[PDB]
């Protein structure tokens, strides 16, 4: 039981702070190219 | 070396311009460069260095630390509260009862006749600590004594101009 | 000759003899 | 008091203005719309192709 | 006293998005509901899915903290506004800028558009704000009068058309077509850094540390107070149904009742994992477009959303 | 009405958040009515922020906290900007965009300030949550290392003794070494022109200088504090030291000396190669021809499999132990000279105003610490191949091997290690297995972690430069029997020590 | 509400002298270093 600070656990993690039930979505890099209309025209 | 006079300007230079700025401090002395009295200051001259006897509880921890961790005498010092030179030093010496670097040193005193560079020194120390002044505003300020001669000189010139009969007009 | 001053030369009197070099105060601006 | 100035980057430029066409938002479509139910229409969706994720 | 408040029932925390790499300033909801915006204090634009809270797509053009953004219902025009003084138009059939409104001298605080015509009015720090013609990118009018940054404004098609708050404590109802002020509004002790106004009633109110007033269009005549909320408000938000939101500046949400104005409900959120507990703080909030959810941006670089109760009733939150 | 471009980006930053800052509390969380000091507050905001980039904890006696909560706010906005624009601006700098020399210099002082303050809290978890390594790891490698040491009959190094024949010639070395830095005879400064001064005056009078130095090395503990900066190579950085001349000489003379000794008494086997005897491009090519010249090496019939790997200790810096470093040199050398060597690391190491004190790791740019670097690296090839077979490779001591050669045939072949080489921290070795020795081993890596879903094949780097004829085809048993070998020689090495 | 002023060790833009004390004011060990210690020197 020695935590190598590899570790170090800091920060209790998001299921413990929010609750159970509570959902969380983290969002790095996007779906989507940018190439993509957000509303798409007309033909 | 170190020597009492420099040392005593050393906590008049730190006292006035700061912790940090050592180039400055190291220039109002001849004779030193900023290391030096960086490590003077964090090695003697520091007011939280302690110098006193080791109460019996800080030889017993000494020891014990001495034991934990040997040879580490910077990460031992400042768990006792004394520099790593008197810890070093007075571990030797409790190792023997039961058996350079001038930083530590303490400073030779000072002479009846200070050789006459050591009196130059204070003298130019006292001149930099004195003025809090820049130059630039020195100078506008010294512009100032020499514009209300301007006015001043000329008012009279031209009450008396104008007192000879010529009504000047400048434009 | 090298031998133990007297009294000492402690920073207090330097910042006292700075402190009392006051000339930057300077004189006023002459009253006419 | 006019100046007669100019700038590279006053030129006419964008001069048309887009409107919203008939079925990408039109504000005909939204005074219509019945939004609470749709939208807990595609959240029940998203839920179920997440636990299909797992 | 009063009749007694309409029950509401409570709100209760059901999502928390995280992916900004600062603050979250402001937030929007597209008019057909599908995908809500956010601005960040990372001078990123990102659009999430409002069904799923996916992030749909990043957006990078500002060169610092976007202040404002805002969704045109008559086109489809994304407007943006910065702290570098620069107002932008994406088009989002490209998803790409346009169209750049320019002679602001300080940071843009905010902005808001003209439900009929097509023109803007941003609010900035140099304490005054302009009124610009979206298609030629022309400043038709700067309202100035302020003296001191104008926190915010809002503007309607009933008149008074355009209502500042500003730092110097001050509200002003303005004339769009003439460009200067009709009233005057120095209740406040603190700057009024949030204005709304009630969808379907001619009323609006105005939000401080002091406390929330409200007013009565359109020469802004008082009418109540409401107090409790002691904290720099940031954000005023108000439902169809009567629910008006108050955001604080410290993180706590109160709940509010517009009519009668009883305070319902009392939020105290947490912070994300990594945050100190000095950096609670609530920016900006908005209901959904049914008006079932609220979305807030928050100083901890989340976006956290609350949907009603269904299983709450009289007898078990009663209304003190 | 000016924009905002590209030299007003920082100036402008500050302008606005300090705007900010005013209108925030300043003007709406007072009740400090007389006059609410803001532009004392805006100090403290500034005063805040120097103390964060100089890694101080910043604590003001008597100062309300509503204020307290808005500057540690605002510090943590503008230190999320700053420590944001240097991971962009290196991610230019690496992969090759700007060529601007002002970005160059403000980069490279950026993650030079988030180095020593990711290096400060390193040392201090050390201090805090105690050896990483147990009791257990660091007995049995201390006694692994006896076993080593006294199956070889090796020789303890002696302090040098007063008139050893060699000092002046080691002296002499030690300063010709020194003096290579300022070929050039540059602007150079005044600490480079006091150095050159000692070595000089040292190059003049041999004796005066080695009896100073014998004195160091017997008396003194404690030292002085080191400089670091950082090399900036565009794709990584490197770090730096800069020690003061006087210690630098005494670490010099110490540095041959130990060398020096060591080759003699044959402190290192023939595997720990940055050897004096070739250049690399020999060892390649004597790496190439010894696996070559295995027997019955490139024969399949049987089912036989080689497999190659190479990897890298993944640091050994910085993951040294004094305490336990002190008792593993105190094996090979005198109780003083691996007092000195180890006090000698634990030292102050300073960057503008920035100073801590190394307790965990190693100084490399000490003048031993090559000597510290492959003896360490000595214990941990024990741990990885076993006493046995390093008594295999190193032949018996009184008749050492060479390079990659072994005595006979037979003992060549009683085991999989066939070949190793231990670059100063990167390791290469060469197995040879029998289809029932590489069963066996497949059969307990997948005991452990069982992929029934076959991805083991996708995690699997190959080297995409040759063409795919000539790349690795990823057939399950070979995959798995990759895995299975790094799976193993990674379990041999304490994950407190060092991992791969 | 009394807010204390700065004395920063950076900036002295007026040159003005505190003393050493004012100036200067504006750890742990574990308890395994015993166990590992004492196992080596065994």
């Amino acid at each position: 039981e020695v935590v190598l600070h590899e570790d170090k656990k800091y920060y209790p993690t998001a299921e413990e702070v929010y609750g159970p039930e509570v959902e969380t979505i983290v969002q790095e890099e996007d779906t989507q190219p940018l190439t993509e209309p957000i509303i798409k025209p007309v033909k | 070396v170190w020597r009492n006079t420099e040392d005593e300007i050393l906590k008049a230079a730190v006292m006035k311009y700061g912790k940090n700025q050592w180039s400055r401090i190291a220039s109002l002395l001849h004779r030193k460069s900023a290391k030096q009295c960086k490590a003077r200051w964090y090695e003697w001259l520091d007011p939280s260095i302690k110098k006193t006897e080791w109460s019996r509880e800080e030889e017993e921890k000494l020891l014990h630390l001495a034991k934990l961790m040997p040879t580490q005498w910077r990460t031992i010092a400042p768990i006792i509260g004394r520099t790593a030179a008197q810890c070093l030093e007075h571990y030797e010496f409790l190792l023997d009862k039961a058996a350079p670097n001038p930083e530590t040193k303490p400073a030779r005193p000072d002479p009846i006749d200070m050789d006459e560079d050591e009196l130059e020194m204070l003298s130019e120390a006292r001149a930099r600590l004195a003025n809090t002044q820049g130059k630039k505003a020195k100078r506008k300020a010294r512009e100032k004594q020499l514009e209300e001669a301007r006015r001043l000189a000329a008012l009279q010139k031209r009450r008396e101009l104008r007192a000879a009969g010529i009504e000047i007009q400048k434009k | 000759n090298k031998a133990p001053a007297e009294v000492q030369i402690t920073a207090e009197q330097l910042l006292r003899e700075a402190k009392e070099r006051e000339l930057e105060l300077l004189p006023p601006p002459p009253q006419q | 008091q006019l100046s007669k100035q100019y700038s590279s980057r006053d030129l006419p430029s964008h001069t048309k203005i887009k409107y919203r066409q008939t079925t990408q938002d039109a504000p005909e479509e939204v005074r219509n719309r019945d939004f609470r139910r749709e939208l807990e229409e595609r959240e029940r969706a998203a839920a179920r192709e997440k636990n299909r994720d797992r | 006293t009063m009749p007694k408040p309409q029950w509401h029932p409570p709100w209760k925390l059901y999502r928390v998005i995280s992916g900004h790499l600062g603050w979250v300033r402001c937030i929007a909801v597209e008019p057909g509901n599908q995908w809500f915006v956010t601005g960040s204090a990372d001078r990123t634009i990102k659009i999430w899915d409002l069904a799923s809270g996916k992030l749909k797509l990043s957006l990078t053009g500002h060169i610092s903290t976007v202040r404002g953004v805002i969704v045109s219902t008559r086109s489809p025009y994304l407007f943006s506004c910065g702290e570098d003084k620069q107002v932008k138009c994406w088009d989002l059939e490209y998803n790409k800028v346009i169209r750049h409104y320019h002679g602001h001298l300080s940071a843009v605080y905010g902005l808001d558009l003209h439900p009929t015509i097509d023109v803007l009015v941003t609010c900035s720090r140099d304490s005054t704000a302009r009124i610009w013609d979206v298609r030629t990118k022309a400043s038709v009018h700067t309202l100035s009068g302020h003296t001191n940054a104008v926190a915010t404004v809002r503007c309607q098609a009933a008149e008074p058309q355009i209502i500042t708050g500003s730092h110097d404590t001050t509200i002003r109802l303005w004339d769009l077509v003439a460009g200067k002020t009709r009233v005057t509004l120095t209740n406040h002790k603190k700057s009024v850094r949030a204005v709304v106004l009630h969808p379907r009633h001619y009323t609006f109110a105005s939000g401080s540390p002091d406390n929330i007033k409200q007013w009565k269009f359109p020469d802004g005549s008082f009418i109540q107070n409401l107090s409790g909320h002691n904290a720099i408000i940031n954000t005023l938000t108000v439902n169809s149904d009567g629910v008006l939101v108050s955001g604080a500046d410290n993180g706590t949400m109160h709940l509010w009742d517009w009519r009668t104005g009883y305070n319902f409900q009392r939020v105290h959120a947490a912070v994300q994992p990594g945050s100190l507990d000095s950096e609670s703080g609530i920016f900006a909030c908005a209901f959904d477009q049914s008006e079932s959810r609220l979305l807030t941006a928050e100083a901890d670089k989340t976006i956290k959303v609350y949907r009603e109760d269904d299983t709450a009733t009289e007898e078990t939150h009663p209304v003190s | 009405a000016k924009t905002v471009t590209k030299q007003r980006v920082e100036s402008h930053f500050d302008l606005e958040l300090r705007a900010a800052v005013m209108h925030d509390i300043l003007d709406m969380m007072p009740e400090g009515i007389k006059q609410n000091k803001a532009r004392t507050i805006l100090q403290h905001l500034s005063e805040a922020w120097r103390c964060w980039k100089a890694n101080i904890p910043w604590k003001v006696p008597g100062l309300p906290t509503p204020i307290e909560n808005m500057i540690l706010r605002y510090v943590k906005a503008k230190a999320d900007w700053w420590t944001n624009t240097a991971h962009y601006n290196r991610e230019r700098i690496r992969r090759g965009a700007t060529v601007d020399k002002t970005v160059c210099k403000k980069n490279l002082g950026r993650l030079t300030r988030l180095y020593l303050k990711a290096e400060q809290e390193r040392q201090h978890n050390y201090l805090k949550d105690g050896p990483y390594i147990t009791a257990e790891e660091a007995v049995a490698v201390y006694t692994t290392t006896v076993h080593w040491l006294e199956s070889r009959r090796f020789s303890p190094i002696p302090f040098p003794p007063l008139s050893y024949k060699h000092d002046t010639k080691l002296l002499i070395l030690a300063l010709e070494r020194l003096k290579e830095a300022y070929s050039v005879k540059s602007r150079l400064n005044q600490s480079q022109r006091e150095e050159l001064g000692l070595i000089e005056q040292a190059y003049d009078n041999p004796h005066e200088a080695l009896s100073r130095i014998k004195r160091h090395l017997l008396t003194q503990r404690a030292f002085k504090e080191v400089g670091i900066e950082f090399m900036d190579l565009y794709s990584h950085l490197v770090p730096v030291y800069d020690v003061e001349p006087l210690e630098k000489i005494t670490d010099a003379y110490l540095d041959q000396y130990l060398w020096y000794e060591a080759d003699k008494r044959r402190l290192f086997p023939p595997w720990i190669k940055p050897a004096d005897t070739e250049p690399p491009p020999l060892l390649v090519y004597k790496w190439c021809q010894g696996i070559n010249n295995l027997q019955d090496v490139w024969e399949t019939s049987e089912g036989e499999c080689n497999v190659m790997l190479e990897s890298r200790f993944e640091k050994m810096y910085e993951k040294i132990d004094l305490t336990l470093l002190n008792r593993l040199l105190r094996l090979i050398v005198d109780h003083n000279i691996a007092d000195y060597m180890t006090a000698k690391n634990n030292v102050v190491i300073n960057y503008k105003d920035m100073n801590h004190t190394n307790s965990y790791g190693i100084i490399r740019g000490l003048q031993f610490a090559s000597f510290i670097v492959q003896y360490y690296g000595l214990v941990m090839d024990l741990l990885v191949l076993g006493l046995h077979r390093a008594s295999e490779m190193a032949g018996p001591p009184q008749m050492p091997n060479d390079f990659l050669s072994f005595q006979d045939i037979a003992t060549e072949a009683a085991h999989p290690i066939r070949l190793f080489c231990r670059y100063i921290d990167r390791i290469h070795i060469f197995f040879r297995f029998t289809a029932d020795e590489a069963r066996d081993l497949i059969q307990r890596y997948l005991t452990e972690h069982p992929d029934p879903n076959n991805e083991n094949i996708v995690g699997y780097n190959n080297k995409k430069c040759w063409p795919r004829d000539a790349r690795m085809r990823l057939m399950k048993h070979d995959v798995n029997l990759g895995r299975a070998v790094f799976w193993d020689i990674k379990n041999r090495l304490p994950r407190s020590v060092t991992t791969v | 509400w009394k807010i204390p002023p700065c004395i920063s060790n950076w900036k002295n833009a007026k040159g003005y002298t505190i003393p050493l004390d004012k100036r200067l004011a504006a750890v742990h060990i574990n308890e395994n270093f015993a166990k590992l210690a004492e196992a080596l020197y065994i």
